[PDB]
């Protein structure tokens, strides 16, 4: 039986080139096409390129400018090298196996765990906190804007308010940084009286910013 | 380009999940089935159609025909729950795959989304930009799609939406983001959020 594994270096920044290798396991490097695939919830699953022992390769010609695939036949690898990378390219990357034959009847069996790469902000940055102003109840909250890295903490009136408090998880956003939204769920019967007052805790960038929610 | 698959199909254990994969001459080409699970080597269930590799349970099969293939699984077991993707042969990209199917086997009954719109605060209009901000929790299955309008035309740039994530209490969350320019913001009547569940559609809507 042929086995698969991927390594990757986790965390990347954007511009930088990805690295990753597989490791095939059992037998040799002949009869297959070597290949890598990714998925995301923005991709799908897509892709990358293949390689035969004898070096000839195939892209997809949507990333064929970035990307390289090479094979090392006395290591029993192969590998991707994909450059300028963006938030974009946040995937789960697949190595597999692409037997030979005619490409009509061609899928890809034998397939790597996956190894996740994130690609993200090359420099730490703090968030710009916006108010969300608002049966018998209104929602309201605090938009936590263009962060990096994880994580945020966020607590209301200095976390004596507890009841109704819902903070989302973070989006990643092409731009490389994190954005989350906190709400909570108060009686209408409050509003104009009763303070909200989000706090937002970014320790890695050492700030802090406080805003006061209110109807418009 | 790619091959239409409906975005989630949940099962309590023991029904049939039909996972179709749609295409133009679809039924000409040979179509593969791929199962993926996270933390774990995706496995071809189906391939050339109806062709069942050593290994995958007699209750996974396939057909293909005319603009369709699709996957079933009769009987779904616990064990099924993942994400399909449908395959074929393109003649400019080599491969086409389909766009991801769910398949969620249902572990609690289902839990329609509270969903919650907000528009741009007048801080952040201030400081140029734009963002409007749309919450969906409470849901089960972890499965929804979030489509933005502005005014009744489909917003096609600036929409980031987080992956469904199971909150304390074993449903779901996420949230979805619409960028805008202050003028864009100001330009239109209005903007909504629609969200789909399972089959639900609930939309949110705010105005300037
Ligand atoms: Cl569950």
């Amino acid at each position: 039986q042929v086995q698969l594994q991927e390594s990757g270096p986790g965390l990347v920044k954007s511009s930088e080139t990805l690295s990753l290798t597989c490791t095939v396991s059992g037998g040799s490097m002949g009869g297959y096409y070597w290949s890598w695939l990714r998925q995301s919830p923005v991709k799908g699953l897509e892709w990358i390129g293949y390689i035969f022992h004898t070096g000839h390769t195939n892209y997809n010609p949507s990333l064929e400018s970035r990307v390289t695939v090479s094979v090392d036949t006395s290591e029993n690898q192969f590998s991707l090298r994909l450059r300028s990378v963006t938030a974009a390219d946040t995937a789960v990357y697949y190595c597999a196996s692409l037997p030979r034959g005619q490409l009509v009847n061609a899928f890809f069996d034998n397939w790597g765990q996956g190894t996740l790469v994130t690609v993200a902000s090359a420099s730490t940055k703090g968030p710009s906190v916006f108010p969300l102003a608002p049966g018998g109840t209104a929602a309201l909250g605090c938009l936590v804007k263009d962060y990096f890295p994880e994580p945020v903490t966020v607590s209301w009136n200095s976390g004596a308010l507890t009841s109704g408090v819902h903070t989302f998880p973070a989006v990643l956003q092409s731009s490389g940084l994190y954005s989350l939204s906190s709400v909570v769920t108060v009686p209408s019967s409050s509003l104009g009286t009763q303070t909200y007052i989000c706090n937002v805790n970014h320790k890695p960038s050492n700030t802090k910013v406080d805003k006061r929610v209110e109807p418009k | 380009y790619e091959l239409t698959q409906p975005p989630s199909v949940s099962v309590s254990p023991g029904q049939t999940a039909s996972i179709t994969c749609s295409g133009d001459k679809l039924g000409d080409k040979n179509a593969c089935w791929y199962q993926v699970k996270p933390g774990q080597s995706p496995v071809v269930v189906i391939y050339q159609d109806s062709k069942r590799p050593s290994g995958i349970p007699e209750r996974f099969s396939g057909s293909n025909s005319g603009n369709t293939a699709t996957l079933t699984i009769s009987g779904t077991q616990a064990m099924d729950e993942a994400d399909y993707y449908c395959q074929a042969w393109d003649s400019f990209s080599t491969f086409v795959f389909g766009t991801g199917t769910k398949v969620t086997v249902l572990g609690q009954p289902k839990a329609a989304p509270s969903v919650t719109l907000f528009p741009p605060s007048s801080e952040e209009l201030q400081a140029n930009k734009a963002t409007l901000v749309c919450l969906i929790s409470d849901f089960y299955p972890g499965a929804v799609t979030v489509a933005w309008k502005a005014d009744s035309s489909p917003v096609k740039a600036g929409v980031e939406t987080t992956t469904p994530s199971k909150q304390s209490n074993n449903k779901y969350a996420a949230s979805s983001y619409l960028s805008l320019t202050p003028e864009q913001w100001k330009s239109h009547r209005s903007y909504s959020c629609q969200v789909t569940h399972e089959g639900s559609t609930v939309e949110k809507t705010v105005a300037p």
